[PDB]
């Protein structure tokens, strides 16, 4: 089977989202002002 | 008297001293 | 239980709160001003 199984740990654990970002695949990641 | 809630805003130098259910209508404590 | 439900990055909708019952009690925040509100956490 296929499953991703990491230490997620996600204990207190409060935001949770869910969407499509996935598909060469270039990406920029910032954290501004929270 | 009392700091009651009010719907309405206040003007600069305004008096005014004339829905929440039932407790609007009402308007200190001395101890 | 008590202070387990957080709330965040959510719509919080008052309506379901002033609308609801005929169970309020808003100290802290204006109470038909309630939509126009917003915190850092709830």
């Amino acid at each position: 089977e296929s499953e991703f199984r990491v230490y997620s740990s996600a204990n207190n654990c409060t935001f949770e989202y869910v969407s499509q970002p996935f598909l060469l695949r270039e990406f920029v990641f910032k954290n501004i002002d929270g | 008297l009392y700091r009651l809630f009010r719907k309405s805003n206040l003007k600069p130098f305004e008096r005014d001293i004339s829905e929440g259910f039932n407790c609007y209508f009402p308007l200190y404590g001395f101890q | 239980a008590w202070n387990r439900k957080r709330i965040s990055n959510c719509v919080a909708d008052y309506s379901v709160l002033y609308n609801s019952a005929s169970t309020f009690k808003c100290y802290g925040v204006s109470p038909t001003k309630l939509n126009d509100l917003c915190f850092t956490n709830v």
